[PDB]
């Protein structure tokens, strides 16, 4: 399952005649495109893996 | 001038070289709409403005 949200601020000036507005005309875009399932999970880092990289010498 | 007593050879030599530079850059192209926070006392306008996105890791 993939969720596409977005939250902002609208000028009604902006928006054309199809009832529509380029997202580079909102004010305070929030923009999120995640996902679920094993197809999500097998893209985050090892724990292991994870803790290396932050506290690793090099 | 006999037994050599005034023949005479002689060599030198010197040399230098120095140099260095240096140099620097930055681009930067996109859009992000901001909001107005203050106006001031002779109308020109603070402006203030963030975009937040999560393409589905970060």
């Amino acid at each position: 399952t993939e969720f596409i949200r977005f939250s902002g601020v609208v000028n009604p000036r902006t928006i054309s005649g199809s009832n529509s507005v380029p997202s580079t005309q909102v004010a305070d875009a929030r923009i999120e495109y995640v996902g679920n399932g094993y197809i999500n999970e097998a893209q985050n880092m090892g724990w292991l893996q994870r803790f290396f990289l932050n506290l690793s010498p090099m | 001038f006999g037994n050599s007593r005034a023949d005479m050879e002689a060599s030198g030599g010197n040399s230098f070289n120095g140099k260095g530079g240096a140099n620097a850059s930055n681009t930067f192209s996109g859009t992000l709409t901001v909001t107005v926070d203050q106006v001031l006392a002779n109308g020109n306008l603070h402006v203030v403005g963030e975009k937040q996105i999560a393409i589905n890791q970060g």
